[PDB]
């Protein structure tokens, strides 16, 4: 049982891993996506 | 979209320009504040700002339009401008003027002729330009861009100064106005195919010749 277990938690740990580099990546692209946008209505103002 | 390649930051400002005309100042947040752009000008290779750190007038002043939610006054250094193509200019710094300095041949050098009784030399590149000089003065004077991609190498003067020829690359040879760089024959020679390798006149202006790299 104690092997069995432990073996089990550490890849449970791993895809915990995979799920945090997933999000954090996901985040990294928002964060882009906001920039952009923050130029374009920087820009938008000009011609007023 | 346009490539960028230059970078350099004032004064807690980011400057950025590009392959194709437009010049770009930020703030460290990346944000975005009044470019200079679509100028005749292109692929900017070098950007400097002055030593002097400017003094602040307000009362009568012409700066432009930031793009903060208000909008802000806007004072640089004065800075430099410099293309690809060897085109040299100076901006005040409130925008007022885009100046250019000399202006330059933009690739490879070919030897230059002298007016025989005037401080004149005339200069051309390889590529679109001849331009003349007067020597003395060191001021830049008359020029004629030439036609696109024409090679050109060999120059020279007639011995009575009147009369100025130049030798093309490309199979093509031009005698041209020692004044207005007219391209005296209607159209010019271009009976050789290849590259001129000399060009000169007889004492009788009413002649002139030119070696080819062909050997004729």
């Amino acid at each position: 049982h104690l092997e069995r277990n432990l073996a089990t938690l550490k890849k449970k740990v791993i895809k915990e891993g995979e799920l945090h580099r997933t999000d954090y990546v996901r985040i990294m692209q928002e964060n882009v996506s906001l920039i952009k946008e923050i130029n374009e209505l920087r820009r938008e103002l000009k011609l007023t | 979209k346009e490539a960028i390649t230059v970078l350099m930051t004032i004064d807690s400002y980011i400057v950025t320009g590009d392959i194709k005309g437009n010049i770009k100042f930020y703030d460290h947040t990346l944000s975005v504040v009044n470019w200079y752009s679509n100028f005749k000008l292109g692929a900017i290779r070098t950007l400097s700002f002055s030593k002097t750190i400017p003094s602040l007038p307000t009362e009568k002043s012409n700066l432009p339009t930031d793009c903060t939610l208000r909008g802000d006054l806007f004072v640089v250094r004065n800075f430099i401008i410099g293309t690809f193509d060897a085109t040299v200019y100076h901006m005040t710094v409130d925008g007022t003027k885009l100046e250019k300095l000399f202006v330059e041949p933009r690739d490879a050098v070919y030897a230059v002729s002298c007016h025989p009784y005037q401080p004149l030399i005339a200069v051309g590149s390889v590529c679109g330009m001849i331009k003349v000089w007067d020597f003395e003065k060191k001021v830049y004077l008359f020029s004629r861009t030439f036609e696109k991609g024409l090679g050109v190498q060999c120059l020279t003067y007639n011995p009575e100064g009147a009369l100025l020829g130049a030798g093309f690359t490309e199979g093509t040879v031009y005698i041209l106005d020692a004044m207005s760089l007219e391209n005296e024959s209607p159209e010019p020679f271009k009976y050789s195919k290849s590259s001129v390798s000399h060009c000169c006149f007889s004492h009788d202006s009413n002649y002139m010749a030119t070696a080819d790299v062909n050997f004729t």
